[PDB]
């Protein structure tokens, strides 16, 4: 019917070309349109329907062209087409189920692909209307921030969390090489699963908080790739939204510009032993807290008080509050059999460099020498008396399980024998 | 937290005989002497 | 017209949402006053100076019957008076509001210069400006939606003037809140920490003034890359901007800070 | 034994200051001032051991001439980089 109706319109407006006068063309155009259309509305929007249920891309378009052709016809269609498409992205990310919960590479893919099947045929079909454009975007609003994955976690906040999470594990630096063409792709994507939630708040938040590991830990693929992020995000929602991110990454520039002066500086003091190295944040913008009551073994004492004398000099009032939790460095453990190189946490070198004199020190010979905190102690040598390096009085006993009392010796296992060199003894 | 409720003419009429049963409980006494003594009480 | 009670465990001039559509101070009555305290909105009220005369005649020919509270108007000659309400069947003096047993019984018988003008009119008048434009918000809702739309059909989408609309509703917040502060600022002897507040506020003033004219003309069209850009940056200043504002008056009730 | 090869710190960096509002502006005294933020700002050290923001405590005593948290004379005694 929609095929004949379209011819005969064509006739219609033709036969006047040559038989009749000019100034019958509106006229008789307005007539078989109301005739032809315009009096079987309900079939049409049926028929639509059940369409939108099929996918053929190209009937639609006659559709268009005639409900067009007449007064407000296309208000139905709008709203029947926000409701269709709402229930497909629905229904389609539902199939995901518990998997997506903790995936966030399918759910982020599912949310792209239904929107760019639905772009797409609201493109070419609907001529890129502007009020049909304005149901997709309300309908992707809608089953972005509520959904099976957001029922089942019990909130709306895990959304911008899962797409948070999906930029962090793909701005890691893995072991593939990403290439720069498409990661600036990947990341243009995830902008536009960005722009379509409604709070932007949250994301902030875990964003931050994730720059914040990868920037510290020297962990990251492409400083471009960073920038280029921050960038998209700054003219996505204002200079207010991205002030922390810039400073938190300027300060990493300024610290590694800070560190070869060190090192110019440094020509003329002789570093008594070691490759020293430090990254000096911010204070407002890091997210970090103070300290866990740290005493400094010995043998870094004179780096320590040098470097903090030298930064005193370059500033006028500015206090330094080191934060050993999270700074590592190297041993070389010249008292073994076999010159391993051991990798771990200040914590760990504060306890092995006890052992530098002796080897039976208890739980509370420990606290009484570096101050550390008991479950803190705790843990750091429950995870060393995983490692071969420390073991009990008993040998085949669950360390992993049996905790220590204060009045509890710990021995310094002279046979450690790891099969290879420079051991990652960290969690 | 600042926990409150919103209730109708009805309800709010149920609750005084609710209230009464709840007095009651421990003061053993009928119906009307309690909703009286409770009354001069200011509920 | 709402006919709802509303029950809670605890009278303590928090506010309240009724179901019915209204949001009100449970002790007081008023309307929720954020940082000003109730007895200071009372004071103010009463002579609000351009809403109400009906204020002066009860303050001019009534009383308040000490139990229970209601205004009372006297029309008789006894003196003893006896306040014929629901349950509030107490007896007094209509001179001296104390208690009648002793009062008459034997023997005990009962028997704004030139700078406040100033300073009241100046606070008067922006208290005064912020209740016409709060009364107003219909206008400016309906006026940005309609502008929302007429943007959006010359080949405009959505998702702009959806910011456009979270813009507007953080400035009527922030009028809303400049409000109850100039009644808060009225009673204070000006000292150090008081300049600080009256000094801040003006700025938050300033900054929603600008910004509820970026709205109105600047909405014209085709700019949106820097007109967003700048509105965005102008509501985040705003809203932080009062948040501190009510943050540093509790402080200071918390601390015994203010002089009236 | 010696099993000292590397060390790499990190160290959070701060004014040296006691509590942190600047009492003019009620920020942070990290973050920027109520004017530089509308949009180098240093920190200024009083002789009474107070401190400020530069911008808010020059605004302050191109006013007034008093130390806004203890009603005394004010003078410039270090200044902030
Ligand atoms: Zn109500
Ligand atoms: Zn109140
Ligand atoms: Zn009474
Ligand atoms: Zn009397
Ligand atoms: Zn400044
Ligand atoms: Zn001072
Ligand atoms: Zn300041």
């Amino acid at each position: 019917y929609m095929k004949k109706a379209e011819a005969r319109l064509l006739e219609e407006q033709r036969r006047v070309q040559v038989y009749l006068h000019e100034s019958t063309q509106d006229e008789l155009a307005r007539k078989c349109e109301q005739v032809l259309i315009e009096k079987h509305l309900e079939i049409f929007h049926t028929e639509f329907q059940n369409l939108l249920d099929a996918d053929k891309n190209e009937d639609l378009g006659r559709m268009y062209n005639l409900v067009s052709r007449i007064q407000d016809g296309l208000g139905e269609l709008k709203k029947l087409l926000e409701t269709h498409i709402h229930n497909q992205g629905l229904a389609a990310i539902e199939k995901c189920g518990e998997a997506a919960l903790n995936d966030p590479k399918m759910y982020v893919q599912t949310v792209l692909d239904v929107h760019k099947k639905y772009n797409a045929l609201v493109m070419s079909a609907f001529n890129n209307d502007a009020g049909f454009v304005a149901a997709l975007d309300k309908a992707c609003g809608r089953f972005i921030n509520n959904n099976a994955v957001t029922k089942m976690a019990q909130s709306s906040s895990k959304s911008p969390e899962l797409l948070a999470r999906y930029c962090d594990s793909l701005l890691k630096k893995s072991s593939k090489n990403p290439e720069e063409a498409e990661l600036e792709d990947t990341l243009n994507q995830v902008m536009v699963v960005f722009k379509y939630i409604e709070d932007k708040d949250v994301f902030q938040k875990f964003y931050a908080k994730m720059l914040a590991k990868r920037l510290v830990h020297q962990n990251s693929a492409s400083d471009d790739a960073e920038a280029s992020m921050i960038s998209k995000l700054k003219q996505a929602c204002g200079f207010e939204y991205t002030s922390k991110l810039q400073r938190m990454f300027q300060d990493i520039g300024v610290s590694k510009d800070l560190n070869e002066q060190f090192k110019k500086h440094l020509t003329n003091s002789e570093p008594l032993d070691l490759d020293f190295s430090i990254q000096v944040l911010s204070s407002g913008s890091w997210p970090f807290q103070q300290s866990c009551t740290f005493a400094l073994p010995s043998e870094l004492e004179r780096s320590y008080q040098r470097f903090t004398a030298f930064y005193a000099s370059r500033h006028s009032g500015r206090k330094l509050t080191w934060l050993y939790q999270l700074s590592k460095g190297e041993l070389v453990t010249n008292c073994f059999k076999n010159r391993y190189t051991l990798q771990a946490s200040t914590f760990q070198m504060a306890i092995l460099l006890q052992y530098n004199t002796e080897d039976a020190y208890t739980v509370q010979q420990l606290t009484d020498s570096t101050q550390i905190k008991m479950d803190i102690l705790a843990q750091v040598l429950q995870i060393l008396l995983k490692s071969k390096l420390l073991v009990l009085e008993d040998e085949n006993a669950n360390v992993d399980e049996v905790e220590l009392k204060p009045d509890t010796l710990i021995k310094l296992y002279l046979g450690y024998k790891n099969k290879k060199l420079r051991v990652n003894i960290n969690v | 937290d600042y926990r409150y409720e919103v209730l109708t003419a009805e309800q709010i009429l149920q609750h005084m005989v609710e209230c009464i049963r709840e007095v009651n409980e421990v003061i053993q006494n009928p119906a009307t002497i309690t909703r009286i003594l409770l009354s001069h009480f200011n509920w | 017209d709402c006919h709802h009670v509303v029950k809670v465990q605890y009278p303590d001039a928090k506010p309240v949402r009724c179901k019915c559509g209204r949001q009100f101070c449970f002790n007081c009555g008023e309307n929720w006053h954020d940082p000003v305290k109730c007895k200071w909105l009372k004071k103010w009220i009463k002579k609000c100076d351009d809403d109400s005369e009906t204020s002066n005649w009860i303050a001019a020919n009534t009383k308040e019957c000490p139990k229970c509270h209601v205004t009372i108007e006297k029309d008789g000659g006894c003196n003893h008076m006896v306040c014929r309400n629901q349950n509030c069947k107490a007896e007094f003096c209509w001179v001296c509001l104390g208690p009648w047993e002793p009062h008459g019984s034997a023997w005990y018988n009962c028997n704004r210069s030139r700078a406040a003008l100033q300073r009241y009119l100046f606070y008067c008048n922006r208290y005064m400006n912020h209740m016409q434009s709060l009364r107003f918000e219909h206008k400016l809702y309906a006026q940005v939606k309609q502008k929302m739309e007429e943007m959006q059909q010359h080949n405009m989408s959505w998702i702009e003037v959806q910011f456009l609309k979270k813009a507007v509703d953080v400035l009527c917040q922030c009028r809303a809140t400049l409000m109850y502060t100039y009644v808060f600022a009225f009673y204070l002897k000006k000292n150090n920490q008081s300049i600080i507040f009256e000094n801040n506020q003006a700025d938050l003033e300033n900054a929603t003034e600008v910004l509820s004219g970026y709205l109105e003309r600047d909405i014209s069209q085709d700019s949106l890359q820097d007109i967003k850009q700048k509105v965005q940056d102008k509501y985040r200043y705003c809203e932080s901007r009062r948040r501190v504002l009510l943050q540093h008056v509790h402080e200071g009730y918390e601390k015994d800070l203010w002089e009236y | 034994r010696f099993e000292v090869k590397k060390w790499n710190a990190v160290a959070l960096w701060a004014w040296d200051i006691v509590v942190d509002n600047c009492a003019i502006c009620r920020n942070h005294i990290m973050d920027l001032c109520i004017e530089c933020q509308a949009n180098e700002c240093t920190v200024a050290w009083g002789v009474c051991n107070h401190a400020f923001h530069f911008h808010c405590i020059s605004r302050w005593l191109k006013t007034r001439q008093v130390c806004p948290l203890d009603n005394r004379e004010w003078e410039f005694q270090k200044y902030g980089h």
